């Protein structure tokens, strides 16, 4: 047959790397008078269960509570130009407050697109075409989903 | 159960 | 062969874009308390999206039982994945 399919749907990201990679954990239970948000109470045993399940996984955790936004973009930076060559990939993820596309540091907003800026092909190389995975556990807006019933 |  | 620079990410938030996310203070949030429970059960096993529409579907069978304001009482969050992946992604054991 002359036509090879060259896209097969069982292709797999090559997870056969020496490392797993970096989970970042950013864990912000209190903020600023100046935000005006209330205290997340609760996170703490989210980023425990979080750091568990990584660990169990392979990643190398790094869990850090109540940072400032300079302090999240310094640790972002610090992950964004390490060297990630024999990481099977990378994680990051992000327990606070949020609207529109920001999240909120202990004293200001983020912008999500900074915390992902930093990863992509043109500027952490040793990442390009390996997963790259962000989960943010916070508020997106102020609407209320309503409960539906199937007919 | 708390909004964040 | 080249890739886009934008390639390969996936966002994995715990609620649409718009819309609350609800937090029990002793358990911690529905979304990453069905995360861990789904990454238990299947983290080496499934696929990533797999699990994430595991994690989609525990969320939204849950229902706000009681709250500090009673106007989220009965109201229901549903999760969403952002995928810009390329192939399927497994943490088998290494």
């Amino acid at each position: 047959f002359y036509k090879r399919e060259m896209f097969d749907p069982a292709e797999e990201y090559k997870m056969n790397h020496k490392r797993r990679g970096l989970a970042l954990i950013f864990n912000q239970k209190r903020f600023d008078w100046k935000l005006g948000l209330k205290t997340r109470n609760g996170t703490d045993k989210d980023r425990d269960n979080l750091e568990r399940r990584f660990q169990e996984l392979g990643f190398e955790v790094k869990a850090y509570n109540d940072l400032s936004a300079e302090e999240v973009l310094e640790k972002i930076q610090e992950a964004s130009t390490a060297d990630h060559s024999d990481a099977d990939c990378f994680v990051c993820v992000f327990l606070s407050h949020g609207e529109d596309g920001h999240v909120y540091a202990n004293d200001a907003k983020i912008e999500i697109q900074e915390l992902t800026n930093l990863f992509k092909g043109d500027k952490c190389q040793s990442l390009v075409g390996k997963p790259k995975i962000f989960i943010i556990q916070a508020c997106r807006g102020d609407k209320l989903d309503d409960a539906v019933t199937p007919m | 159960v708390e909004i964040d | 062969y080249t890739l886009p620079a934008g390639a390969d990410f996936i966002m994995c938030y715990s609620t649409a874009e718009g819309y609350y996310s609800y937090r029990e203070t002793v358990n911690g949030s529905w979304y990453i308390q069905d995360l861990c429970e789904m990454l238990k059960k299947y983290g080496s096993e499934l696929e990533f999206t797999e699990i994430l529409t595991l994690v989609n579907r525990k969320v939204s069978l849950r229902s706000v039982p009681n709250c500090k304001d009673p106007a989220a009482i009965g109201k229901k969050q549903m999760p969403c994945f952002a995928s810009m992946l390329t192939k399927k992604l497994y943490f088998r054991p290494k």
